[PDB]
């Protein structure tokens, strides 16, 4: 069963139970959601410069069974989405033991390097390609 | 009284806008405007230029499928009944905004199209 | 638990998530007008995507009328005892992967239905 | 007016109608898209005349 | 009762269908080995194909014992009457 878990396409898909794309301006303070214990983590480093991730959450949640015999771990998820998108993105996710699914995507400002005309997309947009990007055409 | 000819009819709403609500103070009427001719849908306006447009067509069926008299409360003695001569629902309309009559023709929404947009980019040009 | 849509006020046309790029608080700003409302919830999309228990919704209480449907005696209405309930499957494209029997009383103005 | 939809109507005040109808249709399409009501069959003998 | 387990690699549709089958098809099998059991040296049936002209034990079967369950495109009888198989059958009726 393991060693040939390796094979059937396991895409985000069928391992996220729910989503939700959120708006939290200050991320110390998730008033929309009911998890602020994992913010504190948000106290080194969220990859780079706290003061430029833009203030739209992606909260994917991850159904637990479907998870459980590929085994697929939320490390490894988190893992994919760094490689995959590189670090124009970021995450960061609970234990496993939190028996709450939830897994966070942020997209730094990508201007985050270096900062008034027709947008790429509104961060709003934006957020909903990469809900079906990689919801559909990641390979886990 | 039935000698009378005065035809009565129905001005009818959608509960979505905000009815009459008594904040019309003298406007409602315009039967003909829609010429581009003895049949044409009303044309309304409110207490003058500054206030919410709207436009009133015909209803289909009306007298073949049942009459609906109108029973009134008639203060006086008596009490009168009226064959409502047509029926006709009023949507607001004339836009109360600017319109895009030409757009110069643009794809549909398969470049970027990012939205909130074409409005605010509009409205700046001609000032 | 997104308000699917919230109209304008004015031009009846949809409102839209748009930022607030002064203060930082979320708005519903329309788009073909102009006019702009500040946001009681702060969810702008919900997918799930697998689903809930949603056959105990979306099953009319008027199919205890229907004479094709089974009616058992026992498992009797919990809303009020009454016997008689009519009972069904999903009847969903979405099997759930599930036989679960969904009832319904059969009492008028009952309406009660639960999973068992 | 003649074309679209003549059962509804053809008159040139039966433009409600026609729009009842086609938003009908569009709602019998979400419902096969979310899956509430099963597709219609092209076999069964009612749906032939 | 919700206390089915999905076999491994299907659905709860398919197992169920899986398990209701198998019962049915071991009935049959039994069925019309009680019935080819019963048959004397003299009978013509088993004469012809015993000997090898024409028929086969599912024949025998299938005059003294049950005919079987009809499939139809490799499935049991559709629910093609609106979640029936006939008007004379009550909804949801997965029986045999
Ligand atoms: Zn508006
Ligand atoms: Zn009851």
């Amino acid at each position: 069963k393991d060693i040939l878990c390796r094979l059937e396409h396991t895409t985000l898909r069928k391992v996220t139970a729910n989503t939700a794309i959120y708006y939290d301006p200050n991320p110390q303070s998730t008033v929309v959601a009911e998890d602020q214990e994992w913010v504190n983590v948000y106290y080194e480093m969220p990859d780079f410069d706290v003061a430029r991730i833009s203030p739209w959450l992606l909260r994917v949640e991850l159904d637990r069974k479907h998870m459980t015999d590929r085994k697929l771990t939320m490390e490894q998820i988190a893992e994919k989405i760094n490689a995959g998108f590189g670090d124009d993105l970021n995450c960061i996710f609970n234990d496993d033991n939190a028996e709450k699914l939830v897994l966070r995507i942020r997209i730094m400002n990508s201007d985050e390097n270096k900062m008034e005309v027709v947008d790429k997309m509104d961060d709003d947009v934006f957020l909903r390609c990469i809900e079906s990007n990689m919801l559909t055409d990641m390979t886990l | 009284p039935k000698n009378t000819t005065k035809k009565y009819n129905i001005m009818a709403f959608n509960a979505a806008d905000k009815v009459n609500f008594a904040t019309w103070n003298q406007a409602r009427l315009e039967r003909d405007l829609s010429n581009k001719p003895e049949d044409q849908p009303w044309l309304l306006r409110v207490n003058g230029k500054s206030g919410r447009k709207f436009k009133g067509i015909k209803k289909g069926g009306v007298t073949e499928n049942t009459s609906y008299y109108i029973f009134t409360q008639c203060p006086d003695g008596a009490f009168e009944a009226f064959p409502v001569h047509n029926w006709y629902n009023f949507t607001p309309l004339a836009r109360h905004r600017t319109l895009t009559a030409e757009e110069a023709e643009e794809e549909w929404e398969r470049r970027n199209k990012v939205l909130n947009h074409f409005s605010i980019m509009q409205q700046r040009r001609l000032k | 638990g997104f308000v699917g849509i919230r109209f304008c006020q004015e031009c009846n046309n949809m409102l839209y998530p748009k930022e607030d790029k002064e203060n930082r608080i979320l708005l519903y700003a329309c788009r073909n007008c102009d006019y702009q409302q500040e946001a009681d919830n702060s969810c702008i999309y919900v997918n799930k995507i697998t689903h809930e228990v949603d056959e105990l919704t979306q099953i009319i209480a008027d199919v205890s009328q229907d004479p094709t449907l089974p009616r058992t005696e026992d498992h009797p209405c919990q809303k009020c005892g009454h016997k008689e309930a009519v009972f069904f499957q999903s009847h969903s494209a979405r099997a759930e992967d599930a036989m679960r029997l969904y009832y319904v009383c059969t009492a008028p103005h009952c309406g009660h239905r639960w999973t068992e | 007016q003649k074309e679209m939809l003549p059962h509804v109507g053809v008159s040139d005040f039966c433009e409600t109608k026609k729009a009842y109808f086609l938003g009908y249709m569009v709602h019998r399409l979400l419902l096969a898209a979310l899956g509430r009501r099963e597709l219609d069959d092209r076999d069964h003998y009612g749906n032939k005349r | 009762n919700n206390e089915l387990e999905p076999t491994p690699g299907n659905t709860l549709r398919q197992t169920f269908e899986n398990q209701v089958n198998r019962i049915l098809n071991d009935a049959r099998d039994k069925t019309g080995s009680s019935a080819q059991k019963s048959l004397s040296e003299y009978n013509n049936f088993k004469s012809m194909v015993v000997s090898g002209a024409k028929g086969s034990k599912i024949n025998i079967s299938q005059v003294i014992a049950v005919v079987g369950q009809q499939n139809v495109e490799g499935k049991r009888i559709p629910f093609g009457f609106k979640h029936r198989t006939l008007p004379h059958f009550i909804k949801d009726d997965y029986g045999p």
